[PDB]
This record gives C-alpha cells, structure tokens and sequence, in this order.
C-alpha cells in the first residue's frame, strides 16, 4: 500500500544498432554425462540485436515448462547480446522420445534448432 | 492489480526521449504522493534519480543530469519519468516508489 | 564524499547464522535512517527493514519481521543486517540505504553485500564436451562459488580467441555456464581440443571431441 514498496520495474532498452538476428545452436548431452544417468540439453543463442527474446523448448512438438533454466541476454564486447538456455532430463527420455527443439523468438522471427540421438 | 504498475519493457533511439510510466493503483490519489525514480544497470546497484511531487516540489539525486526530468499525471493517476538524449548508459532498470509523507496512525498498539 | 560502504560476500549452509554489515562516512549517521533492501537474483528490489542509528528505533517489513535482525552501532558509524538460521531462499544481494529529506527515498546506496546459501559444499568444477554431429562447445557443472574462467586450448599448445563466455546458473545448490568454440568445417586433420578453466577450489583442463 505505497509507502516502502517499489515498482516491478521498466526495463528500458536503448537501440544504438541495426536489428539482427541470433544464431542460434543446440548441443544434445555429453558422454561422461550420459553414461551417469543424467541428461542436460545446451541452447546458446549469441550474436543478437537488440537483447531481447524469448526460448520455447519443445519435444515432439509438444512444450517443456520442467527443468528450463535460462539465462539473461549478456552483452558482449563486440556489441551483440549472448545467451544460454538448459534443458534437463533422464538418458531414458533423451532416446525415448526423438525430437527436440530450442525455439528461439525475436523480434517476431522464429528460429529453430533440433537434434536426435 | 498492484499498487504500483510499471510495463515491464521499453525500448527507443539514441538521441531520443522517452517517458516512463508508474501508474499508482486508484484506491489511492497521486495528488498527494511523490514519485520516486531509481536507476540500475545491469551489475551495479540501484540509483536515486529524482524526486517530483510538482514543479515547486522536487529533487534531483547526487549528480543526476537535467535530461532527466520527473512529471505527475494527476487525472491520470501517473507517475513520468522522461529521459532526453537517450544514451548507452541509459539502458537499465527503472523502479519507482512513492511517498506520501503523511503515513501515520498505529495507536493500535498502545490503548 | 556521502557514502555507504558494506562487508564482503559470502558463501554459508543452511542452518548457520550471519551478520553483515554497512558503514556509513561523509555524513551525520546519527541523522538519517538506514533502510535494508533484498534483491533476489533477477528479480525487483525488497525493503526489508529500516533503523535510525540516533537511537535505534528499528523497524521491519511483514514479510521480514522475525526474519533478520537489524541493528546499529552509533560510534562506528555501522549498521547491521543478522540471520540465526539462514535458508536456501536467502540467497539473494543485500543492499543498505540512506534515507533523504524525502525520508521515503533512498538517496545513498551501499554498494551491495552477495550471499549465497547451498546445501551444497564449495567445490571444483567438473568439465564436459558438447558436440552433436556446426560449432561444439565444452561446459562447467557444480561448483561453489560463482568465481570460474573458462580457456581453450588446440590439441597442441596454442591459445584461440575464437571463444566466448556465457552467464552462470544456479541449479541444486550448485553453479554451472558453458563456452564454446568456432571453427572453419575444412577438416576431417585432428581429434580433439583442449578445455581448461580456471577456480578457487580447483582448476582443471579437459579435451574436445570435433566432427
Ligand atoms: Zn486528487
Ligand atoms: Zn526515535
């Protein structure tokens, strides 16, 4: 109720470069990793302008909101944001299934990148 | 719907202006609140900006350039911040705050 | 001139207790209360508390009080924030404030105070390939604290600038980022490329399988 609280907060992009957009790329999991029961998908999406997008992971087409971790879109030295998406799960649903997707979403464009076993 | 709505985004040119909006909810009156800015750049901490309650009642932080500049929407409800010659350094997070300055009451405590 | 100055980062299990601390210079301490704000990582800021070090008057935010405890020592000029048990939840920055005339507004800020709080122990890092068969990466997963720096390497000794790094993330108590290499597809000349990086608790290199 006012007094002591403070707004969500605007975040305000400055646009100083022409629109691009990210190459995006996706790396299924590791040996060493996989042989320890444990999967873990990479999405990293670099070379971008302005720094804001949005990831949908989906298998099979059909969504993952279970274990998305993602980063915040970092500038880099060149002047380009970077970012970094992963995707956990189990080495029985790694090869269960067959699909999977790092839906990449920026400034309307959809790019997307998938790999299988 | 909070007491205090911000859109979550922005974006504009370089050597532009842009306004900010804090909108006080309406179980409140801005007539009698003043609005609070604070910047925070990716990485570093928050940074008073400025305070306005009218043009006769305001206040300007540690060594905050003129081109930031606070207004009051009464009718309206709203809270501005507006940022001229926008600049690199001037992408960040923009939070707002408000104060009445006649908070009290409280004898509940104490018969 | 005005300023808020706060003690180190740090780094704690659950159950253990904590006190940091936010020394003011350049002004009347006594004069102008001293607020606590939380921000947790990638999220807004938290009044939690404020405090008039001329008396001590100490108060708190509902969803702080019986949480922490602030305090303040009048000749040192100090402020405090305290923990008796802390909690995975804690981990978070914590920022002390000055108070203006606009007694409702933050006009100094501290330069912030990190804490993190695992179940985990800190630890080295440990190292993986990332390759699908086209660029190929090598990642870092758990590890404590967030103080790693990833290097390349070709299979003979030789440095790449053909890298970049990426934001850390938190998961498990542990911390984890990747890094990854491009390179010109005329090849398959060579097997694999060295992965080295860089921690406080232990640094280790590594090789990269290439298509
Ligand atoms: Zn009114
Ligand atoms: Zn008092």
């Amino acid at each position: 109720s006012v007094t002591h609280v403070f707004g969500s907060g605007t975040q305000l992009t400055v646009l100083s470069q022409p629109k691009a957009t990210p190459s995006v790329t996706l790396f299924p999991p590791s040996s060493e990793e996989l042989q320890a029961n444990k999967a873990t998908l990479v999405c990293l999406m670099n070379d971008f302008y302005p720094g804001i997008l949005t990831v949908t992971w989906k298998a099979d087409g059909t969504p993952i909101t279970q274990g998305v971790e993602m980063t915040t879109p970092s500038k880099q030295s060149n002047n380009k944001y970077a970012a970094s998406s992963y995707l956990s799960l189990t080495p029985e649903q790694w090869r269960s299934r067959r699909s999977y997707s790092c839906q990449v979403m920026h400034e309307g464009s959809t790019v997307e990148k998938t790999v299988a076993p | 719907q909070p007491v205090l709505h911000q859109p979550p985004a922005m974006s504009s040119a370089l050597g532009t202006t842009i306004r900010l909006t804090c909108t006080l909810r309406n179980d409140h009156d801005i007539g009698v609140y003043s609005v609070y800015w604070y910047q925070q750049r990716p990485g570093h901490p928050p940074r008073f900006l400025l305070r306005y309650f009218s043009q006769s009642d305001k206040s300007q932080g540690p060594q905050v350039p003129p081109r930031f500049s606070g207004s009051k929407d009464v009718a309206r409800n709203r809270g501005y911040l507006s940022i001229s010659e926008l600049q690199p350094e001037d992408e960040a997070m923009y939070y707002c705050a408000m104060g009445a300055r006649s908070s009290e009451k409280e004898e509940r405590e104490r018969e | 001139e005005v300023q808020l100055v706060q003690s180190g980062a740090e780094v704690k299990k659950p159950g253990e207790s904590l006190k940091i601390s936010c020394k003011g210079s350049g002004y009347s301490f006594t004069s102008y209360w001293i607020g606590w704000v939380r921000q947790m990582p990638g999220k807004g800021l938290e009044w939690m508390g404020i405090i008039y070090p001329g008396d001590s008057d100490t108060r708190y935010s509902p969803s702080f009080q019986g949480q922490v405890t602030i305090s303040a020592d009048k000749s040192i000029s100090t402020a405090y924030l305290q923990w008796s048990s802390l909690k995975a939840s804690d981990t978070a920055m914590y920022y002390c404030a000055r108070h203006y005339y606009y007694y409702y507004g933050m006009d100094v800020w501290g330069q912030g105070t990190t804490v993190t709080v695992s179940s985990w122990s800190a630890s080295a890092p440990t190292l993986f390939p990332l390759v699908s068969c086209v660029a190929v990466g090598c990642l870092a997963q758990d590890f404590l604290p967030d103080s790693i720096t990833f290097s390349w390497k070709y299979k003979n000794n030789s440095d790449i600038s053909s890298t970049r790094g990426f934001p850390s993330v938190l998961r498990g108590g542990k911390y984890a980022a990747t890094s990854q290499v491009l390179l010109p597809s005329k090849d398959v000349t060579d097997e694999h490329v060295v992965c080295k990086v860089q921690h406080p608790n232990g640094n280790k290199e590594k090789n990269v399988p290439l298509p």
